[PDB]
């Protein structure tokens, strides 16, 4: 119901990504489930457009769509994979795991 | 088939929170030849190596080393352009099985010369196939 | 159907924001309507986490929620308003209008 | 109540897309009235409630006054001579950028100044500041 850091463990064997991703077998990427309702809290890192869009949808839901609960900050993780057939280890594969959720 | 060295680097930097890799991208390259071991005079055994290296030019090579499998000798490595001596050193005893050799300066020149399948020769005065490790940090 | 730059003109008098915002009377903030379905297109500036979430929702919609169409880049606009009773002119009030949409 | 100067700068930079303000944030401050204008050489005091965030840098700041005269303005700390110049134009500007720079360190404070002319349209202060965050 609320825009929160809902847990979401992932396993690459389920999505067939074991072809290129050597390790790890999985990780806790989490997700941002919930909805964004006006007024938007400052702890959800809202935007100037998100504040206006929430007010417009409050007046007329058909005029504008709702703000959405989406990740705002994404932490990196160390992975080992094959990049074009080359065994590559990236200690900081940025954009994988979520650390902060919010509305946009 | 995952190289054991690449598997160790993953686990080490995750378990030990005091140390981090010198570079973000650590690439592993494999040898192409698998059937050569000529012997000559004075026990001078030699064997060649070949690698398909393609390092993106928008990166800077922090470190690059060659991993060789052994069982008191002078291991000297060359590069075939008639042979270009890369690095030469000494090994002690027959107890240690593996060894590393810095070839960072060689890979830096190959980055300017462009991506090419280079060939090397080692002179010692499923298998443990030698591999090449490249530590490069992206600038993008 | 696609995450696109659907038009959305705004007027501050409709939301009573004429109290502090002196000028302009309104502007074209646009909006990001549509849905994000795997595979995600490169024109939607996806993330590593957004690509994974789409694969999980494709496999099992109950495991994870779907990616969302949210603004990714927001251009500034020149406004004149009262900041705590002080006549303030901001030539670049960043975050108001959308210039690029995408999935997160 | 919108100041005419703040409305004019908005339309100017909106119509002419070749020019931009010297700073992103342009603030307008108003004087506190005391209905006094002694004549001899007319003089009159002013007071302003200035609160410039320390995380901003003051690029330029000018004082707009409504009017040959010798206008010399002071600042009440003793008296500190700010600027002196030469002068029928109705308005006139006088750079007080260095004064606001010291007031930015002092915090939100009600500063008072004095204007001496040797010889509604309320005088206001304009502050051009650029954010650093
Ligand atoms: C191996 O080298 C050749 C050129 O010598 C190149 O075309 C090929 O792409 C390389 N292998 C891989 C997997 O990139
Ligand atoms: C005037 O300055 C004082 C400084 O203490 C401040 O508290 C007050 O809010 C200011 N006036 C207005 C209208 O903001």
């Amino acid at each position: 119901n609320y825009c929160k850091r809902t847990p979401l463990y992932i396993d690459f064997k389920e999505i067939g990504w074991d072809s290129w991703i050597i390790a790890p077998p999985g990780y806790e990427a989490y997700e941002c489930r919930g909805v964004c309702n006006y007024p938007l809290a400052e702890h959800l890192t809202p935007t100037k457009h998100a504040i206006i869009q929430a007010l417009v949808h409050l007046k007329n839901s058909q005029k504008a769509s709702k703000a959405c609960c989406v990740p705002t900050k994404l932490e990196p993780i160390s992975i080992l994979y094959l990049d074009k057939g080359v065994v590559t280890y990236k200690f900081k594969y940025e954009g994988m795991a979520v650390s902060e959720c919010g509305c946009r | 088939d995952p190289p054991e060295y690449m598997l160790e680097l993953y686990n080490k930097f995750a378990t030990d929170r005091t140390s981090m890799p010198s570079a973000n991208i650590i690439r592993s390259f494999k040898n192409e030849d698998l059937f050569s071991q000529p012997v000559s005079f004075n026990g001078l055994r030699k064997y060649p190596l070949l690698f398909n290296v393609s390092i993106p030019h928008h990166e800077e090579v922090i470190m690059a080393e060659l991993r060789l499998y052994t069982l008191d000798r002078k291991i000297t490595i060359f590069e075939v352009l008639n042979m270009l001596v890369l690095v030469s050193g000494e090994i002690y005893g027959t107890n240690s099985e593996w060894e590393t050799f810095d070839v960072t300066d060689a890979i830096r020149r190959w980055q300017k010369s462009g991506s090419s399948t280079h060939q090397l020769e080692v002179h010692i005065e499923n298998k443990h196939n030698p591999l090449l490790i490249v530590f490069s940090d992206d600038q993008s």
